[PDB]
């Protein structure tokens, strides 16, 4: 037999993570998020 | 005897600024919500 071997194989890239995300220029402290302790005030 | 009157004793800023603090800084172990 000529075709002495056929070997086959699979091949499979893998996936790319994406998220989204707000930004905005005009606004409040916390400019984008995605989509109790206050112990934040304590040092002043 | 503990006396936490304190009476024999005296200080302005000293006891306004602990008074403050205590409030603070109880109300933010509370808040810290700790099952211990």
């Amino acid at each position: 037999q000529c075709n002495e071997d056929n070997v086959e194989r699979d091949i499979q890239t893998e996936e790319i993570e994406t998220r989204e995300v707000w930004t905005q220029h005009p606004g409040e402290s916390t400019v984008v998020s995605g989509g109790t302790s206050d112990a934040v005030v304590m040092p002043k | 005897i503990k006396d936490p009157a304190r009476d024999p004793q005296y200080a302005e800023n000293e006891v306004d600024e602990m008074r403050i603090q205590k409030d603070l800084e109880l109300e933010q172990y509370k808040r810290s919500s700790s099952k211990s």
